């Protein structure tokens, strides 16, 4: 789903930040 | 004992530095060879210097 | 704007769906051979000037070097 | 004519359906995630740059250190003035007692 | 003369400064170089590093009383310093330095390495390259022959000798060890962020290695459509 | 659109931290 | 919607040629860079003062203390370098593919270059180092060359007998405005171009094959932005001083000067040209012409083909022009002594003779070979 696509992506960027940081 | 001195000495021992030194020695001898001349040797001095110095860095920092 | 651009006639233009065509056609495998072809075709006209340049730079450096180089004999 | 020419073979480009789509989306998702990751980092540090019966004061720590024997809008209360023998802030009329407690006016604390 | 190459450890692409040495080079500056040079832009707070944490810096911060504090009129030197205290200066006025430096100027060394072409090397070379003046050498005032020095008349007095000082760590204080160590510190101060940055650069390389093929794959998705388009001319 | 509000909120928390 | 119509008209439904190569990315990169230079310049301006008293210091503070200052400052400097790299490749694309026949776009263009050059001197002089000081005096004195009103003009700009605080503070504003200025001039650029549309590497009328811009040349510009950011961050985070001159970290010695003084690389050749002409005035003029010769370029096109894709002799002359432009960039660096000087003199003679004489004659010969002339 497009909306969920963005949603999971936002969350993905969310956690990735911490992990990458 | 400064490893710098030792390494410098060692590098000089390197045949390359030995030959570079040969040049310098011949050239510094040349400095005293003539008076009215302008055989400063700074050029040859620098020549040997850099050559030897390369060798030095090539094997000084590790001792450092 | 699109429409009213050119009087192009009888030019059928078939196409394939993005998700239907292989996602990433090999570039190194297929494209670069042609790229090599492409580059080799022009390089034969591109590097020649630079070929000349490098030479100039090299000669100049050493030349200037010798220029600075002083002769013991000079003023000896 | 209408039927003389059949669609040319695109198999050369053709890939072997929703799975394919999902993978492609997955790619976009990851990339968006990457963009976002950088965003939090860049924006945060980006913003981070802008980041760093008598009274007497010695401007300790860059602020008036009242020592004696405005909660409202931050002016200097004037010592030895007011209706509560402590302080008064000429800005909006807050009267502080000697204890520095706001007794009258609009000063909150 | 073109200073040759040198294998500085911190200079490693993803590697960083060796604070131990940095520390040692800060000692070298404090005991030798500070008499004519001062890390003005560097403060004890700036000095902080694995070499010297704020705590150690505090010791050094409290280790000085020079111009750290002013008096009733803020003249001369009147009080010791603390963490915020910036590095002490050997001279309260440029003239002072000039006076105590053959009339010449001992430059503060905060950004010295950055300033000098091939600084780290130059520094090392100058401090340890006086060499020998074969001929035509007339050093006028407090000068020291050094082919590495542009004029071979450095006037930067050679202040380092075998056991010039004593490293608290105990690492033999050979002229070179001393020179190399202080070099590290000087470099560290010139770019207090050298280590900080290289970590960013590593994260940047990892993120670009992740993101460039993925953005290339998107682009090649949306451009495949055209790159497969087959045109045919069918005049009636 | 409903989830967009939610999506933004999630990312917002992350970014704001 | 009257605001979204212009945005649609210039970025989404704009008919673009389908076959434009990566070069055509570069101008968009320039716009992104300008943005970067400007935004970086803002923070650089923040925590910064135009005072010789505190200009060099707060900047060192930026390099040392300002939160992420070292990052924003070196991003600003290497983004100016990236701006000039993208500018030179944009101008080279315009010269190679015959895009100068869009004459109004080219003139907004040639002017744009002069402006960007100035912003460089501006940004350059601003940190108040040894090199900035001695560089400013040098180019400001360039103006003194003017035959009659030169002295006055120089003194005006300096705002005094010699560059001093008076200059630093005013140069600060130009370097805060010229950026805004150039930005607008670029906007003019985009308008004068959409009236005609972009060119293609074949140089032919691409009206039969045009595609949208949103999904085809947007993701391409995004990829080019990502690659340019990769090169910019590997310039900032790994080799932050390979393009600058260490002299910068030397508070200006109002009294002393750098034994070796050189203008920055982007202009190195420009000055190389000056060094070549013996007469001071001649140098200044030639220097100007160096940039201006480009404006003069749309009147020198004598070929019946717009692009150089099908023109091999003029391709050879173009790459010889790029070659001696690189030679002039090298010479500027070299000091004044044999034989650097002669090369400089020839290289300048060859540069002006290739642009002025050799390319139209070659285009006439190429038209004769195709039985057109
Ligand atoms: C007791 C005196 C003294 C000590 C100790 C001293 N210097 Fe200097 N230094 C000077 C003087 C005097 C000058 C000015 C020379 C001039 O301006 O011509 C100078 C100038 C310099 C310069 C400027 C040369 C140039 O390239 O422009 C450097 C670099 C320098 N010193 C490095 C050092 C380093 C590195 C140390 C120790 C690790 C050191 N100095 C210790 C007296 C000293
Ligand atoms: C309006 C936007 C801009 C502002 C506010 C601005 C502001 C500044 C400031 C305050 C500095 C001094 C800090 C420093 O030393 O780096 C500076 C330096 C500089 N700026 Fe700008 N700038 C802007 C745009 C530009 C642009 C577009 C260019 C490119 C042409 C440019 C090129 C430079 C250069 C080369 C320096 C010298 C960097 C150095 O010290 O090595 N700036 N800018
Ligand atoms: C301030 C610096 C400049 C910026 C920001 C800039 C920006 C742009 C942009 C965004 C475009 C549209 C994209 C493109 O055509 O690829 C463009 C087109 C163009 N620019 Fe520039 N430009 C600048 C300077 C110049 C200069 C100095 C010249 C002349 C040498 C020039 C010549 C052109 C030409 C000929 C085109 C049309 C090329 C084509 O599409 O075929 N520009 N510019
Ligand atoms: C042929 O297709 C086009 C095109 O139609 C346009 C409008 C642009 C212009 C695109 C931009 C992003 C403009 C430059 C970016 C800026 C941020 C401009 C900066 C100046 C300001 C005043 C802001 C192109 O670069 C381009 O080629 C890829």
């Amino acid at each position: 789903r497009t909306s969920t696509f963005a949603l999971t992506i936002a969350v993905g960027a969310l956690f990735f930040e911490r992990a990458f940081d | 004992v400064d490893p710098l001195t030792t390494v410098r000495e060692h590098c000089e021992q390197l045949e390359k530095c030995v030959k570079a030194r040969e040049r310098l020695e011949l050239c510094d001898n040349r400095v005293s060879s003539r008076s009215q001349t302008e055989e400063d040797c700074t050029e040859e001095l620098f020549d040997f210097l850099h050559a030897r110095d390369h060798c030095v860095a090539h094997k000084l920092f590790k001792n450092l | 704007e699109f429409g009213n651009l050119a009087r192009i006639r009888h030019v059928i233009s078939y196409s394939l769906s993005p998700f239907e065509q292989r996602a990433f056609p090999s570039y190194f495998s297929k494209g670069i051979p042609n790229v090599l072809r492409r580059t080799r075709e022009r390089i034969l006209r591109v590097a020649p000037p630079f070929v000349v340049v490098y030479l100039i730079y090299t000669w100049g450096n050493q030349e200037f070097e010798q220029s600075k180089r002083k002769n013991p004999a000079m003023y000896e | 004519s209408h039927t003389d020419v059949k669609v040319p073979d695109f198999s050369d480009y053709r890939r072997a359906s929703e799975a394919r789509k999902g993978f492609s989306y997955l790619v976009t998702a990851t990339t968006t995630v990457g963009v976002a990751y950088a965003a939090k980092n860049v924006v945060s540090q980006f913003v981070s740059s802008m980041s760093a019966g008598k009274n007497m004061a010695f401007k300790w720590r860059g602020k008036p250190l009242f020592v004696r024997h405005c909660t409202h809008l931050g002016c200097v209360p004037i010592a030895n003035a007011g209706d509560f023998g402590g302080y008064y802030c000429p800005c909006h009329g807050s009267h502080y007692d000697a204890s520095g407690r706001i007794r009258k006016g609009p000063a909150p604390l | 003369l073109h200073p040759p190459s040198y294998p500085w450890s911190h200079r490693g692409l993803l590697s960083s400064l060796d604070h131990t040495s940095i520390r040692r080079g800060f000692q070298v500056y404090k005991q030798v170089c500070s008499s004519c040079h001062s890390m003005d832009y560097v403060a004890y707070r700036h000095l902080v590093g694995v070499c010297y944490t704020e705590e150690e810096a505090k010791a050094l911060a409290e280790e000085v009383e020079v111009q750290d504090g002013p008096n009733d009129d803020g003249e001369m030197f009147m009080r010791p310093g603390k963490l915020s205290d910036y590095f002490p200066k050997p001279y309260p006025n440029p003239e002072a330095a000039r006076a105590a430096n053959n009339g010449a100027l001992p430059p503060d060394l905060s950004y010295i390495v950055r300033a000098r072409h091939g600084g780290e090397d130059y520094v090392f070379s100058l401090l340890t390259g006086y060499c020998e003046p074969p001929t035509g050498v007339s050093l006028r005032e407090g000068l020291y022959f050094n082919p590495y020095f542009p004029g071979q008349a450095i006037g930067m007095a050679p202040p380092i000798y075998t056991e010039v000082l004593e490293y608290d760590d105990g690492t033999p204080a050979t002229m070179s060890q001393v020179a190399k160590d202080v070099a590290t510190f000087l470099r560290w101060a010139s770019e207090p962020e050298h280590d900080h940055r290289k970590r960013m650069g590593l994260k940047m390389l990892l993120m670009m290695g992740l993101l460039l093929p993925l953005t290339y794959a998107m682009k090649r998705h949306k451009w495949s459509v055209l790159k497969s388009r087959k045109l045919a001319y069918r005049p009636p | 659109a409903g989830m967009w509000g939610t999506v933004g909120a999630v990312g917002l928390v992350w970014a704001t931290d | 919607h009257p605001l979204f119509k212009i945005i649609n008209h210039s970025f989404i439904d704009l008919p673009a040629p389908s076959n434009i190569s990566s070069w055509w990315n570069f101008g968009s990169l320039l716009g992104v860079c300008l943005m970067v230079q400007i935004i970086t310049g803002l923070f650089l301006a923040m925590h910064y003062t135009s005072d010789t008293m505190t200009a060099f210091s707060s900047v060192t503070h930026i390099c040392r203390d300002v939160n992420y200052g070292w990052l924003i400052r070196y991003m600003h400097a290497n983004g100016a370098s990236m701006f000039f790299i993208c500018l030179f490749l944009h101008v080279g694309r315009g010269l190679y593919y015959g895009s100068y026949t869009f004459m109004e776009t080219w003139n907004i263009g040639v002017l744009l270059l002069f402006a960007v050059m100035a912003t460089a001197f501006m940004g350059y002089v601003l940190p108040w180092g040894q090199m900035s000081f001695w560089g400013a005096t040098v180019i400001t004195n360039l103006l003194s060359a003017i035959p009659y009103i030169g002295t006055t003009l120089v003194e005006w700009i300096w705002g005094g007998f010699s560059v001093d605080k008076a200059t630093l503070t005013r140069f600060f504003a130009f370097h805060f405005i010229l950026p805004f200025i150039i930005a607008a001039l670029a906007i003019v650029h985009l308008l004068f171009l959409h009236e005609t549309g972009s060119n293609n590497p074949t140089g032919l009328n691409s009206d039969a094959d045009k595609i949208p811009f949103h999904p085809y040349y947007t993701i391409k510009d995004i990829l080019g932005i990502l690659i340019m950011f990769l090169i910019l961050m590997t310039l900032v985070l790994f080799f932050p001083d390979m393009l600058g001159d260490p002299d910068n970290y030397m508070p200006a010695n109002p009294l002393n000067t750098p034994p070796h003084i050189k203008p920055e690389w982007y202009f190195l050749f420009a000055y190389a040209i000056l060094r070549s002409i013996p007469n001071k005035l001649g140098g200044v003029l030639a220097l100007i012409l160096s940039i201006l010769i480009l404006a003069l370029m749309p009147f020198l096109h004598t070929s019946k083909q717009r692009s150089l894709m099908f023109r091999p002799i003029t391709q050879i002359l173009y790459w010889i022009l790029v070659a001696n432009l690189l030679i002039l960039t090298w010479i500027g660096g070299q000091p004044v002594e044999h034989p650097f000087i002669i090369i400089g003199q020839l290289a300048s003679i060859s540069y002006f003779s290739i642009i002025l004489i050799l390319m139209p004659i070659s285009g006439i010969i190429e038209d004769k070979m195709l039985k057109l002339y």
